Order: structure tokens, then C-alpha cells, then sequence
């Protein structure tokens, strides 16, 4: 039963208690930036907004997209997956 | 016209028990009932072998208002025609581009008319054929869209005798090849699997696969350099024959 | 295609075209002898034109 | 299957006049065809094959496998007409020792070497209708320098028309060879 | 003083190249920037590293690879990559212009200008090293560039060198899942070209790898990398014998001496246990019986194939970690009695059987988890017919029709040269079936 | 390094230019000054594929800017990003061709290529390796289907072994702009189908469709149907500039797609798309992405896939993946419509990943579908072409400039041959 | 289909998928040519290529 990461964003070759481990210890999935509750009381304390002037007097008016696809993290998969010994000792476990 | 009466036909194995209103698929879902199968769309074939609607023959308008010079003659056992004029002094560019196309007609005796004449100009013609060669190729392509057997294979001979009839004439014919060929590649390999049995065809060359194999080699044989580049470039499944 | 060259079209493709009109029913009057595939469909057709 | 049969003078495996010409012969063609026409060259009904992808079209001395076709003789001999395109067959032998090895020659080949099992072999094929004889015993002896007991399979390859397909036994000439042997000419 | 000289040719080739050079790297404790520490030594012994390196006289270490390409895309990467300081600058050979997936460019249009240069790092490599094994070859199959240059540097290296062995470690295309729709005609050329050329190859299809990756590692979403890291730990395990001390050593020259029956059949299917996750790898034995038999089972084949549809000529296979003569002895009387598993007539015992200490490393952030005892399997079997079988419908099928053959006639190859390819597999097939007969 | 040039030539070959730029240098991170402002290493790595370095360190695409008339160019130098280009390949007439493929070809367009062909001779000995040209024109204006079609022909008998890409704006019936379009567009054809190695029907009708019914903005306009355009352009060629885990050039795509030499039409189409306020809950996966690529109401153009067998398909993913996704996907895609999928080659989808992906996407595609769906604008445009030709009309404007009615029935008759042609391998079985 | 049935005496099930089967009729018609006269009565509906 719904791991919450995976679906949404695949993730890439990787054992899956590996993923499962990182998409949970990951941050975000809580925590209000907007405070709404969950009941439904609060519904008016939050002004449902989107934060460009769409013009269709002379040209275009397509509009971007949203602010959630990524920028400055394009990166090279040979880079990301071939690092030499800068990680997390597989085996530490202090004892 | 007959068909059967319809009421009456009938089923008999079928039982004539009717299930009424009572039924009921609710409260029984067992996991074997069964689905529909939702309706596919067959596979499109298209029109490729289909027939082409041959479209108005010269031959027939010219004839019937008689501005060819040609005299049916039954004398011979089959007719064989003579002529009013002599073929020499007939001009060839007016009239050959017509008898061309003439071959498109079946019904008698235009068809007849027009196949015997091109055979007669082309054996009569020895130089002059030469300079025709561009407005010959209408006719020619014309008559090859047909896609009927019969009309195929008349104009593949009228391909043969023409090639043979004088020199000079292949490699002038190398630049119109690419209008011509490409319906080769539909009935190169339309030859029949009869297997061990003795075929009986060699006698009428309707054997479409052999007379398009036959007309290629000629083509090859008479053309030059540039022909086999040509068929190769046009269809691709050839074969060289001049080459070792 | 003259409405009868469709229904050969139809009825010899059942993968294509599956459902009841394929084979037989019976009839809800049992004074009815149940009727052969082809002619249930003109008679369906008839009914409906008129 | 030819084998326990006198076989003295010559053999004769296909001959294209007769109401059947391959009894033994097995045949499996995928894209090409098969049939016997009178030849322009010679007055004469011959069978004859063609398709493309020449590997694939072609007809097996014996019927089905698992069984021995084992000639007696030494010289093999073929009447074939050259169509100026592709052409191979193939011959499988069997020498001193216990061994079926095989010999596959071609038209269209360039280069010549030997292998335990296989032994690819050029040819030059003459204008129009022509008979090619197979020693096969130099072959042998020379490749693999042992001698030849049997001759196992025989396999013609698509894009020919096949008059006759014997064994000779010796180099024979015209006046040695029978009048249905040798080819009278057009 | 025992050398081998590593050939990558082709993306695949040098992708795969990239994985196993880490994995050395990693098992002889040599950093990125190939100098060994000062400090914190991990490897007992010297000359280990001598068979795949070189010392420099004075601290870093020269691999003994060489990396070739026409598309510059991923030898710069490399160039670039964290590895630079590793490899020699100019023995990453860049072209200009790629093959573009046509084996008639890459085999007589714009490789030509390449091995020259190439076969002279050859020279340059192999007059360093005194005792040469022999060559190591990576290329995928599927490849214009790898294929034909593959097949360029195989020929020539006959004629040049002689009777050194070489290997060719082949990636063939899957029966149903494939990248590219020109593959079937270059994989039979390519086939033909180092069939006659190669002494020992082996089978690495993809799909296979994709299976067993996602049955025991438990990956729903594997890549190319894991895939390479894989085959490399199967490098490592088949090449240990000749770098760490052994009960049992087997030399590379003690495979063209045991595998092949007959010159023509040398083409081989690998397998390897225990291939498993940290996250249930502890839970059990790892018992050198069960191991073994999950060496066998067929749905452990590196190479997609049924081993159950035909003989076995021959089976070699190495142990790596605490095993014991006894409990292989004891395993492979086992493996005999079963009886599912069925041997050529002619070939009463068909082990070879190789024993290493060394256990297999681990590389940190891959896959795989540390175990003692690992099984690295080569099989020669009857039932490789069939994947010959499929690409030779395959190829058949678009030939009838003499598609794509203009995009290779127009660059120098002439028509007939894929009707020899295509005998000379018939021939191979007509081998396979004589040989798998019973007398 | 495998450098392409751009060549432009028309109003509506500029207007697909100036858009096509302008995303070039937004993905590229160049300020329409040509100073780098980017933050990512790999931007500069590969950017000499269509930048030249000037003093001053600027940089400055590789294209020309060709035409009749001055008005377009005296345009798009006010727009955005227009103060790139050098201003000495700009070339122009000061006639114009008044859609007359005649005029555009014979009587002005030989007098005025010397120039425009000697730029371009400069631009191409200039590269250090070319891999070859692009094009970007329309085939309902005469100027651009004469000047285009005739600057094809130069450039490939002085360039035999390079690679050409014509992307072309057909015209189709439903939504027609000018009463001429079918003559010139067949004299375009039966010109461009000799010499283009890659040919890339784009139809506005299919484009207002897309941008209605699958964007569900309300008011499209020319800036947006060049958005797509432009899109759909930089796909096919983002792997040559960026790394990946199976580079796919412009070369190994023509040797991938084209069966045999005269089938080199081919429809396009790009994923995701969806509209402004539907973007937040779509999921981004290769499902969705595969299944709304294969999609019927996708394509660029107006003919119907699902009326016809693909001879081969293509996909260029954007982005980071699993291969294991791509192929498995592929497979299924190809199980499943098996029916509309040639027989007699097997395998017929070619698969290529890059990893950058758009800017403003996770995972991008791309799709070229060699189809034999396109008979049927060939048809179409071939009916209304002989519909006016049978009675003569408009006739009298082409034949003034030395031109017969020899070279439109040539036309017409090479045109049936190829719908023949083209149709003839639907029906072939094994 | 209610009437139909009851005129027929047969099922309502039945008659509807026989119209649902028969209204398939543009999967003829989408390949070319294929001419249909239907007439079912009064009316004589022709479609020819399109
Ligand atoms: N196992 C494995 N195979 C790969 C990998 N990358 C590509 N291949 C195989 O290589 C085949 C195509 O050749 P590529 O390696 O992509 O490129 P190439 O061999 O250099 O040939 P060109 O594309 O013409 O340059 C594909 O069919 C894949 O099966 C990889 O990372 N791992
Ligand atoms: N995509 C796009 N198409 C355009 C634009 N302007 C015109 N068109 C199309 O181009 C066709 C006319 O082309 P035309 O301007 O005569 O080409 P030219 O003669 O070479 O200048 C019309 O059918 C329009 O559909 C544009 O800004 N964008
Ligand atoms: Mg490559």
C-alpha cells in the first residue's frame, strides 16, 4: 500500500527499499506552508491564487507552464549514477 | 431475379424456450460471467489491385468520324489490315501518339485497330520513330494504370517490339524510366506456385511475372550505363543481368 | 452493395461483429418456429421500415 | 534408397521428362516458384526454379531426413542453364572415417577455405546451357586428404532450370555418353 | 607478469567500459585519480594490479584500455568526467562523423581512417607488456560503428599478432524487444565477420538481464547501469583467477582448451549467483548447494534462451569466496543426478570447475549486496540454435523485399555480401543439429 | 562540432524562424543581446552546432534570411530577439512574387540566388564539419515554393553526401487562404520529393484542431501555432546537442525511418500537452506520455493514422527515465494495435532518450511517424488540382513567363505515381 | 425497439443489438468505394465513394 514518492515523479533505477527509504525520509509530505485545515473551516483564510498577463491583442498568449519541472539540476545520468567512494559507507552501522 | 421467401426460413436444433422478463445479472456476480467483445475495425486493404475505371479512348472519337487512313481486310483467315496510304509517307508524330493510345480500348474493332496498327508502324518505322519518344509516354503509363491483365500485357509487348525496333531508342528512353516502371513493382512477383504439374501458359504469354522479367532484361540489355542505376533506383528487388 | 451483400458482410465476420444477431433465437410465441440467422435481420429491417 | 541397387555406368537422380520427375525430392519455397516450361534453347520441357533470397528456396534430394541417400559413385554431373544471377548447391559426402562432411559451392563467392565441416567452393559459369561435372574425389583428397565411401546429400539452390542430375562415374565424352545422356544442341 | 589489453568500441562498449573500470578500480583501492593512498592500504600483494595496469615509476597507474568512437558525445564525457586524470589523454579515440547505425559506413567509409591510428595504440599498448594473455573486446552487436569496427580490429589483429587469444563479450539484440529496426542485418554481418575471427564470445542479451533484474534484485525500473555494473562483477569473477591466489586457478588459455569442441561452436551463455539486496540477502545460507542451483535454474539465464530445449556440450564455472572441493564435488554429483538436466552423448564428464578466495567486492551505491560465496557459470549448450533461428527469420523477412539494402549498397559494400552471411549461418545451424545427434 | 545551418525563406518560413530562434536561445540561455547569462555547464558545451563566436564574445546564429520582398525581414528585425542576426545574409527582392510559383522560380528567383547562394557557400565552408541543411518554408506561397525548392536543388548537386530537412507547411482544403495553393503546391512537390532527404508536412487545419480541443485556450493566434512548430523542430534535434543514453542523430534517424529513397514524408507530433488550469493534476509518466502520443487527434497533420498502416515509428524521449519504461511500453503499444502495423518488418518503433529535458518539463516527446496515412492529402490536393486545371484557369499568369502546360501534366502525372506507389506497399504481405 | 420486437416476435435485447450491429455501416463505407443503396421502404438512400 502507497508509498507516496514513486508514482509521481519516477524514480529511477534503484532497489526499491532504497527508493522507499528515500522518498519517506525525504522532506515535504506534510507540514502546512498554507495552514488550511483539514476539516474545512478555515477555507477563507487562503485566497485560492496562481502566481503572467495573458494578451491576445497582437501575438501568442500560451502562457508557461507551472513552477514544478526543474531548472539548474539538469545533470548528466553517467554523472549521477558513476560517483567513486563520496557516499554513504554501504555498511557503517556504528556498533 | 429470386429469393427465398424470408419469413419462412427458419432454425430448428434451437429450443423454443423464451426466458421472459425474469433474469437478472444483479446479485450474481460470479467472476466467469461474461463480457462483451467491443466491435474492432477491420483491417484496411485499400484499393491498390482494385480495378482503374479506363478512361475515354482517342482511337474510338478519331475513327468514328474516319480521319485514319486503315482498311479492315477479310481476305486472310484472321483480318489483316492494308493500307490506304503507305505507312512511310504517314507522318508519325500526329497519328502514332493515337494509335498508342487506342490499345486502352476493348470493344471491336478499335481495339483490334489499334494493336495491329502500332505493331505495323513500328515495323515500318526506322528513324523517324526516334524524335517521338517524348509525347509517346502518356499513352504508354496511361495504359499501364489500367491494372487489368490483359491491357498489361498487350502494352508490355508493345514495350518489347519498341525497344527492339530500331537503335538509338534505349538510351533516349533512360530519362523517362522513372514514370513508367513503378507499376512493374506491383506485378514483378505475381507468378503462380503450380508446383510439379506441367503449366500449359507458354503457349499465351499471359505468365505476367515472365513478361515483365523479359521486358526488364530487354530494357537492360538495350539501354546503356546508366540503366541498371536506374532500375535499381526505381525497384529495388532487381537483379543485374549484364553484370556477371 | 445492395443492403444484402451487407448482410453477408456482416454475418461472416463474428470475431468483428459479435453479439445475439449472430446465431438463432427463439421466439417469444411458441406458434413461431425459430428463425435462421440471415432472415430474422431482413425481417427486423422490415418491421423497422415500415 | 539407391543403396543394395546395381549402379554400374551411370545415375540418374532427377530427369525433368517424366509425369512426376521428383518422386524423392522435397521441396519447400517460400517466396519463389517452381515449374516445367519448353525451353526457347532447347526445344524441350525443363523444370526450373526461381525466387529471391536464394538460401531459402530450395529442394532436397531425399524426401525426409533421418535417412540415407548414399550414392555409390565417384562422379557427379549436372545439366544446368545459366541465368546470370545467384546459383549454389551443396553436397554432403562421407570419407574414410566416420565423418559427413560437407562441400557447398557457389556463384556469387569470392574467396575459398576449409573448415571440420564445411567447405565453401567459387564457381565461373559460361554463357547459356552447360554441363558441369563434380570429381568430388580430388576434392576430398585434397582438402582433407582422405578418401570418400559414400555421397550422401545433394541440394540445388534457387534461380535455375534443371535438365538432368546424374552420376557419371568417369570422364565420359559425347560419343561415350548415351544419346538421352548428352544434350543435343539447338 | 601477466597481461590482458581491454578494447571498447561502440556506445555500449564504452558505457560498459565506464562500469567495469570502477569496479577494478574499486577492488585494487586505486582513487579516480589513480594514484594508491599514502595511507589506508586495503590490497595485500603486488603485481595484482599488473595485469590491468601499468606503474608510471613514481605513484599513479596507467589502465591498459583503450576507448574508441566516432560520435566524440561520450568519450568527451569521459573526458570530463571525474575518471580524466585516470586514462591516458590520447588514447581516447574521437571520430567526426558517426556510422549512424550502418555497418557499411563503419566497415569501409569512415572507420578506415580510425584503425590506423588505433592499431597504432595497439602496438604501442602490447610492446609495454611481456607475458600477454590476450585481448578483451566489448561491442554491442546492434551497432553500426561498434559492429563494424569491431569487425575491422578483429580481422586485422589475426593477421597481425597471430595465435593470441582474443574475447568478444557481444550484447545481441532480444528475440521482441529492441532500440533500433536495422539491427537484424549488421548482427548478421557482424556475426559472420568475427565468427571466423574470434576465439571465444559471449552472449549478453538485454531483455534477460531486464528479467532477472527485476525478479531478484527487485528493480521495477532498471536502467543501463545496472546492467553494466553487473557485467562487470561478471568480468571480475571470470578474470580473479589470474590476479588473486586460487585452490583451483584457471588461466584464460584454459577455456580454448575446454569449451569448444569443434572450432566453429564458440559462442557461450553466462550465469551468476547469488544476485540478491541487502535487504533479504542475510536471511539465508548462501549455501554453496543452493547457490549452485540457482546457477542452473534456467530462469537465471544471462541470455534469453531455454537451456531445458537442448544438450550441453560443456559447463565451466567458478567459485569465488570460502567454498570447499568437497561441497563442489557434492553439488555437481547432484546436479548430475537430476534429471532435467541432460548431456551430449559423446562427452561423459562436461564440468570444469574453477575455485577463487578473493570475494566479490561491492561497489557503494550499487545494487548488489556483500556475500562470501559467488558462482560465475559459461555454458556451451546445444540450445543456443534458436536465438539464431529468430534473427535469421528477422532478417529474412525484410530482405525478401530487399528493404534499407540501399543504405549499404551506397557505400561500397557490394549486393552479395549479405548471402554469405546468410549461408554461413545456415551453415551453423547445420552444425549445431549435426552435433547435437547422438552416435 | 556536426553543425547544421538554418536557411529561411518566405513570410511564413520567417515567421516559423522567428519563433524557432527565439526558443533555440531561451534554451540555450542567451539574452537576446548574445551575451551567456545561462547557469548550467552543459548550455555552452555543444552550442556551436548553431552559434558562431563573434569578437567581443557574442555569439550569432548560422542562418539566412531569404525572399522577395522586404517587408518580412523590415519585420521581424522590431520583434523579439531579431537583433541576433548578422545583417548581411538577409536577402531580398524588390518585386515580390505575388504567389506565382512561375515568377518565384523561373523569372526572378534565377537572377536574384547568386547572392543568397554565395552567403550560404560562405556559411558552409566557414563550419568546421557540416552534417547538413535546414529549411523551414510553406507550400501555398509561390515565392517560397519557388525560391525553396530551387535553392534545394543547388544546394544538393553541390552537396551530395550531406543531409537536407525541409519542413513544410501544406495546404489543406478545409481552411484554404489563397485560391492557388493547389498548382504551386504540386509544382513544389514534384520538384521537393527528388532532392529532400527529409520531408515534415506540418497542416494549420490540424494545428487550430490541436490548439482548440487539447489546449482548451480560447483564442489561439500565428505566435502559438509557431510555438508548437518550434517546439516540434528542437526535439528532433536536441540529442545532437546534448548528452544521452542513446544518441540519435539527424543521419541515423534518415537511415532508421526511410525504407526506400522516394518515402521521405513524414507526420509529427509533440507530448505532453494540456491545458493551463488541467497541468496541476496530470501525472507525468510514460503511460500517459506514450498513450497521448499514439493518439489519432496528436498528429500535426490532418490525415488520420488509423486510416492507414505506420511503416515505421519514432520516439525521442526528453528527460531522465528507465529504459525498462520506454521499451516495455513500446512493446505493448505495438502488441496491442498490431493491425495497424506492417507485417513484413518486424519491430517497426525506434526508441532514442536524451536526458535534458524542455525547460518547463520533467519529461518530454517527441514522435515521427512514417505513416501511409499521407495518400490521402496527396488525393485531395491532386482532385482540386485537376478540378481547376481540366477548364484552364489561372493558367494565363504562369504561362507569361515562359512555362507550359508540359511541365503541369509532368506534375501531375509524377504526383499519381507517387500516391500509387506510396499505396502500393500498404497492401503487401509476406 | 420495443414495437419492432413485439411486431417480430422476438426480443428486445436481440432486435436492439441487431441495430447496434447493422449501424456499423461506416466501417464499409470508409473503404473506398463500396457503393450503398439502402432501401428499407420508401426511401432509396445512395452513397457512393463519399
Ligand atoms: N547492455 C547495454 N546495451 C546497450 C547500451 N547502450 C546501447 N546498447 C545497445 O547498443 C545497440 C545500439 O548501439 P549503440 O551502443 O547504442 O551505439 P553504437 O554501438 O556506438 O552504434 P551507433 O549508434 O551507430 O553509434 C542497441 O540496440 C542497444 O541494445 C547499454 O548501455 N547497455
Ligand atoms: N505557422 C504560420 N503559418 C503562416 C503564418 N503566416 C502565414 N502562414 C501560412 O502561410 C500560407 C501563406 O504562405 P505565403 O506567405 O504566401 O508564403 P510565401 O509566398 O513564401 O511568403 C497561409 O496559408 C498561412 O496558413 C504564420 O505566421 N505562422
Ligand atoms: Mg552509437
Amino acid at each position: 500500500g502507497y508509498i507516496p514518492g514513486l508514482k509521481p515523479n519516477n524514480h529511477y533505477g534503484a532497489s526499491y527499499g532504497e527508493i522507499a527509504k528515500n522518498c519517506l525520509s525525504n522532506p515535504k509530505v506534510a507540514q502546512n506552508p498554507f495552514k488550511l485545515a483539514s476539516t474545512g473551516f478555515n477555507y477563507q483564510r487562503h485566497d485560492f491564487r496562481d502566481p503572467s498577463l495573458t494578451a491576445t491583442t497582437h501575438k501568442f498568449g500560451a502562457q508557461t507552464l507551472l513552477k514544478n519541472h526543474p531548472s539548474i539540476d539538469q545533470k548528466s545520468n553517467q554523472w549521477q549514477s558513476q560517483t567513486h567512494d563520496s557516499f554513504r559507507n554501504p555498511l557503517h552501522k556504528p556498533n | 431475379q429470386h429469393a427465398p421467401v424470408f419469413e419462412d426460413s427458419q432454425a430448428a436444433t434451437v429450443v423454443n424456450k423464451f426466458q421472459g422478463l425474469r433474469q437478472g445479472t444483479g446479485g450474481k456476480t460470479s467472476t466467469q460471467l461474461p463480457v462483451k467483445q467491443p466491435f474492432q475495425a477491420p483491417n484496411p486493404i485499400c484499393g491498390a489491385f482494385k480495378k482503374r475505371t479506363i478512361p475515354v479512348s482517342e482511337f474510338r472519337r478519331y475513327y468514328d468520324r474516319g480521319d485514319l487512313p486503315i482498311k479492315v481486310d477479310h481476305q486472310g483467315s484472321v483480318n489483316k489490315i492494308i493500307w490506304v496510304i503507305q505507312p512511310d509517307q504517314l507522318d508519325y508524330h500526329h497519328y502514332l501518339p493515337i494509335f498508342f493510345d487506342g490499345l486502352r480500348e476493348k470493344l471491336d474493332p478499335y481495339r483490334f485497330l489499334a494493336i495491329l496498327g502500332t505493331y505495323d508502324l513500328l515495323e515500318k518505322g526506322s528513324n523517324k520513330i526516334l524524335p517521338v519518344i517524348p509525347q509517346l509516354i502518356i499513352p504508354v503509363k496511361t495504359a499501364l494504370n489500367t491494372r487489368d491483365n490483359e491491357i498489361i500485357g498487350i502494352m508490355l509487348k508493345i514495350l518489347q517490339r519498341l525497344v527492339v525496333s530500331g537503335d538509338m531508342i534505349g538510351e533516349a528512353l533512360v530519362p523517362y524510366y522513372r514514370q513508367i516502371l513503378p507499376i512493374f513493382n506491383l506485378y514483378k512477383n505475381c507468378n503462380k506456385n503450380v508446383g510439379d504439374q506441367i503449366d500449359y501458359g507458354q503457349r499465351k504469354k499471359l505468365t505476367l511475372g515472365d513478361l515483365i522479367q523479359e521486358t526488364l532484361e530487354l530494357f537492360e540489355q538495350t539501354g546503356g550505363e546508366d540503366a541498371f542505376i536506374n532500375i535499381k533506383y526505381m525497384i529495388p528487388t532487381y537483379e543485374s543481368c549484364v553484370h556477371n | 452493395m445492395n443492403l444484402d451483400s451487407i448482410f453477408e458482410w456482416i454475418l461472416k465476420q463474428p470475431i468483428n461483429y459479435p453479439g445475439k444477431h449472430q446465431d438463432s433465437q427463439p421466439r417469444t410465441n411458441p406458434a413461431y418456429k425459430p428463425l435462421e440467422a440471415k432472415a430474422q435481420f431482413h425481417i427486423i429491417f422490415k418491421a423497422t421500415g415500415e | 534408397m539407391f543403396k543394395n541397387t546395381f549402379q554400374s555406368g551411370f545415375l540418374s537422380i532427377l530427369y525433368s521428362i517424366g509425369s512426376k520427375p521428383l518422386q524423392i525430392w522435397d521441396k519447400s519455397i517460400r517466396n519463389g516458384h517452381i515449374k516445367r516450361i519448353t525451353d526457347q534453347d532447347i526445344l524441350s520441357s525443363v523444370l526450373e526454379i526461381m525466387g529471391t533470397n536464394v538460401s531459402t528456396n530450395y529442394i532436397t534430394a531425399p524426401a525426409d531426413p533421418k535417412e540415407t541417400l548414399g550414392i555409390k559413385l565417384p562422379f557427379l554431373v549436372m545439366i544446368i542453364k545459366n541465368l546470370k544471377k545467384y546459383y549454389t548447391f551443396e553436397v554432403q559426402v562421407l570419407d574414410d572415417k566416420n565423418v559427413r562432411r560437407r562441400f557447398r559451392a557457389s556463384n556469387y563467392q569470392s574467396t575459398t577455405r576449409v573448415k571440420p565441416f564445411i567447405c565453401t567452393m567459387p564457381m565461373r559459369l559460361d554463357e547459356g546451357w552447360n554441363q558441369i561435372q563434380f570429381n568430388l574425389s580430388d576434392f576430398t583428397r585434397r582438402a582433407y586428404a582422405t578418401n570418400y565411401i559414400e555421397t550422401l546429400r545433394v541440394q540445388i539452390h534457387a534461380n535455375c532450370r534443371i535438365r538432368r542430375i546424374y552420376f557419371s562415374d568417369r570422364l565420359y565424352s559425347e560419343e561415350e555418353l548415351p544419346p538421352e545422356f548428352k544434350l543435343f544442341l539447338p | 607478469m601477466r597481461e590482458v589489453i581491454s578494447i571498447h568500441v561502440g556506445q555500449g562498449g564504452i558505457q560498459v567500459g565506464n562500469a567495469c573500470w570502477e569496479l577494478f578500480c574499486l577492488e585494487h583501492g586505486i582513487q579516480p585519480d589513480g594514484q594508491m593512498p599514502s595511507d589506508k592500504t586495503i590490497g595485500g600483494g603486488d603485481d595484482a594490479f599488473n595485469t590491468f595496469f601499468s606503474e608510471t615509476g613514481a605513484g599513479k597507474h596507467v589502465p591498459r584500455a583503450v576507448f574508441l568512437d566516432l560520435e566524440p558525445t561520450v568519450i568527451d564525457e569521459v573526458r570530463t568526467g571525474t575518471y580524466r586524470q585516470l586514462f591516458h589523454p590520447e588514447q581516447l579515440i574521437s571520430g567526426k562523423e558517426d556510422a549512424a547505425n550502418n555497418f557499411a559506413r563503419g566497415h569501409y567509409t569512415i572507420g578506415k581512417e580510425i584503425v590506423d591510428l588505433c592499431l597504432d595504440r595497439i602496438r604501442k599498448l602490447a610492446d609495454n607488456c611481456t607475458g600477454l594473455q590476450g585481448f578483451l573486446v566489448f561491442n554491442s552487436v546492434g551497432g553500426g560503428t561498434g559492429s563494424g569496427l569491431g569487425s575491422l580490429l578483429l580481422e586485422r589483429l589475426s593477421v597481425d599478432y597471430g595465435k593470441k587469444s582474443k574475447l568478444g563479450f557481444t550484447i545481441y539484440p532480444s528475440p521482441q524487444v529492441s532500440t533500433a529496426v536495422v539491427e537484424p542485418y549488421n548482427s548478421i554481418l557482424s556475426t559472420h565477420s568475427l565468427l571466423e575471427h574470434t576465439d571465444v564470445a559471449v552472449m549478453l542479451d538485454n531483455e534477460a538481464i531486464y528479467d532477472i533484474c527485476r525478479r531478484n534484485l527487485d528493480i521495477e525500473r532498471p536502467t543501463y547501469t545496472n546492467l553494466n555494473r553487473l557485467i562487470a562483477q561478471v568480468i571480475s569473477s571470470l578474470t580473479a583467477s589470474l590476479r588473486f591466489d586460487g585452490a583451483l586457478n584457471v588461466d584464460i588459455t584454459e577455456f580454448q582448451t575446454n569449451l569448444v569442441p569443434y572450432p566453429r561452436i564458440h559462442f557461450m551463455l553466462s550465469s551468476y549467483a547469488p544476485i540478491i539486496s541487502a535487504e533479504k540477502a542475510y536471511h539465508e545460507q548462501l549455501s554453496v548447494a543452493e547457490i549452485t542451483n540457482s546457477a542452473f535454474e534456467p530462469a537465471n539465464m544471462m541470455a534469453k534462451c531455454d537451456p531445458r530445449h537442448g544438450k550441453y556440450m560443456a559447463c565451466s564455472m567458478m567459485y569465488r569466496g570460502d567454498v570447499v572441493p568437497k561441497d563442489v564435488n557434492a553439488s555437481i554429483a547432484t546436479i548430475k543426478t537430476k534429471r532435467t538436466i541432460q548431456f551430449v552423448d559423446w562427452c561423459p564428464t562436461g564440468f570444469k570447475v574453477g575455485i577463487n578466495y578473493q570475494p566479490p567486492t561491492v561497489v557503494p551505491g550499487g545494487d548488489l549486496a556483500k556475500v562470501m560465496r559467488a558462482v560465475c557459470m559459461i555454458s556451451n549448450s546445444t540450445a543456443i540454435a534458436e536465438v539464431f533461428s529468430r534473427l535469421d527469420h528477422k532478417f529474412d523477412l525484410m530482405y525478401a523485399k530487399r528493404a534499407f539494402v540501399h543504405w549499404y549498397v551506397g557505400e561500397g559494400m557490394e549486393e552479395g555480401e549479405f548471402s554469405e552471411a546468410r549461408e554461413d549461418l545456415a551453415a551453423l545451424e547445420k552444425d549445431y543439429e549435426e552435433v547435437g545427434i547422438e552416435t | 562540432m556536426r553543425e547544421i545551418v538554418h536557411i529561411q525563406g518566405g513570410q511564413c518560413g520567417n515567421q516559423i524562424g522567428a519563433k524557432f530562434w527565439e526558443v533555440i536561445s531561451d534554451e540555450h540561455g542567451i539574452d537576446p543581446t548574445g551575451t551567456y547569462h545561462g547557469d548550467s555547464d552543459l548550455q555552452l558545451e555543444r552550442i556551436n552546432v548553431y552559434y558562431n563566436e563573434a569578437t567581443g564574445g557574442r555569439y550569432v546564429p548560422r542562418a539566412i534570411l531569404m525572399d522577395l520582398e522586404p517587408g518580412t525581414m523590415d519585420s521581424v528585425r522590431a520583434g523579439p530577439f531579431g537583433q541576433l542576426f548578422r545583417p548581411d545574409n538577409f536577402v531580398f527582392g524588390q518585386t515580390g512574387a505575388g504567389n506565382n510559383w512561375a515568377k518565384g522560380h523561373y523569372t526572378e528567383g534565377a537572377e536574384l540566388i547568386d547572392s543568397v547562394l554565395d552567403v550560404v557557400r560562405k556559411e558552409a565552408e566557414g563550419c568546421d564539419c557540416l552534417q547538413g541543411f535546414q529549411i523551414t518554408h510553406s507550400l501555398g506561397g509561390g515565392t517560397g515554393s519557388g525560391m525553396g525548392t530551387l535553392l534545394i536543388s543547388k544546394v544538393r548537386e553541390e552537396y551530395p553526401d550531406r543531409i537536407m530537412e525541409t519542413f513544410s507547411v501544406v495546404p489543406s482544403p478545409k481552411v484554404s487562404d489563397t485560391v492557388v495553393e493547389p498548382y504551386n503546391a504540386t509544382l513544389s512537390v514534384h520538384q521537393l520529393v527528388e532532392n529532400a532527404d527529409e520531408c515534415m508536412v506540418i497542416d494549420n487545419e490540424a494545428l487550430y484542431d490541436i490548439c482548440f480541443r487539447t489546449l482548451k485556450l480560447t483564442t489561439p493566434t500565428y505566435g502559438d501555432l509557431n510555438h508548437l512548430v518550434s517546439a516540434a523542430m528542437s526535439g528532433v534535434t536536441c540529442c545532437l546537442r546534448f548528452p544521452g543514453q542513446l544518441n540519435s542523430d539527424l543521419r541515423k534517424l534518415a537511415v532508421n525511418l526511410i525504407p526506400f529513397p522516394r518515402l521521405h514524408f513524414f507526420m509529427i507530433g509533440f507530448a505532453p500537452l494540456t491545458s493551463r488550469g488541467s497541468q496541476q493534476y496530470r501525472a507525468l509518466t510514460v503511460p500517459e506520455l506514450t498513450q497521448q502520443m499514439f493518439d489519432a487527434k496528436n498528429m500535426m497533420c490532418a490525415a488520420d493514422p488509423r486510416h492507414g498502416r505506420y511503416l515505421t515509428a519514432s520516439a525521442l524521449f526528453r528527460g531522465r527515465m528507465s529504459t525498462k519504461e520506454v521499451d516495455e511500453q513500446m512493446l505493448n503499444v505495438q502488441n496491442k494495435n498490431s493491425s495497424y502495423f506492417v507485417e513484413w518488418i518486424p519491430n517497426n518503433i525506434k526508441s532514442s532518450i536524451c536526458d535534458i529535458p524542455p525547460k518547463g518539463l520533467k519529461m518530454a516527446v517527441t514522435f515521427v511517424g512514417n505513416s501511409t496515412a499521407i495518400q490521402e492529402m496527396f488525393k485531395r490536393v491532386a482532385e482540386q488540382f485537376t478540378a481547376m486545371f481540366r477548364r484552364k484557369a489561372f493558367l494565363h499568369w504562369y504561362t507569361g513567363e515562359g512555362m507550359d502546360e508540359m511541365e503541369f501534366t509532368e506534375a501531375e502525372s509524377n504526383m499519381n505515381d507517387l500516391v500509387s506507389e506510396y499505396q502500393q506497399y500498404q497492401d503487401a504481405t509476406a | 425497439a420495443g414495437p419492432i420486437a413485439a411486431s417480430c416476435y422476438l426480443g428486445k435485447d436481440v432486435v436492439s443489438s441487431a441495430h447496434n450491429a447493422f449501424i456499423q455501416a461506416v466501417s464499409d463505407l470508409t473503404t473506398l468505394g463500396h457503393g450503398l443503396n439502402i432501401d428499407f421502404g420508401f426511401v432509396k438512400v445512395y452513397v457512393q465513394d463519399r
